[PDB]
């Protein structure tokens, strides 16, 4: 399964997952194709934020589904 | 100058010229990434 993650710079970025692949891993692979960290990862489908804990097929994201990626500082 | 969302998909902040449209913490993850 490939779903595509938008980036602030516009850039696609293609991952390899499975239905049942968390939202934690999705950022996980995504700071090992990128480097960013997860706790800055902010993940987006269809105008509503992602909670870590559940999946993609949570959020009813199929093949070639897109998502976008914002970027945030945790302050704490 | 009417106030415009941040170009960056999915961000809600307010972009602005100095950053070229975009926010001030995107445009410093930018620099970043
Ligand atoms: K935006
Ligand atoms: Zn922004």
């Amino acid at each position: 399964m490939q779903i595509f993650v938008k980036t602030l710079t516009g850039k696609t970025i293609t991952l390899e997952v499975e239905p049942s692949d968390t939202i934690e891993n999705v950022k996980a692979k995504i700071q090992d194709k990128e480097g960013i960290p997860p706790d800055q990862q902010r993940l987006i489908f269809a105008g509503k934020q992602l909670e870590d804990g559940r999946t993609l097929s949570d959020y009813n994201i199929q093949k070639e589904s897109t998502l976008h990626l914002v970027l945030r500082l945790r302050g704490g | 100058p009417p106030k415009q969302r941040c170009r960056a998909p999915a961000c809600d902040h307010f972009g602005n010229a100095k950053c070229n449209g975009y926010c001030n913490e995107c445009f410093q993850f930018k620099q970043m990434y």
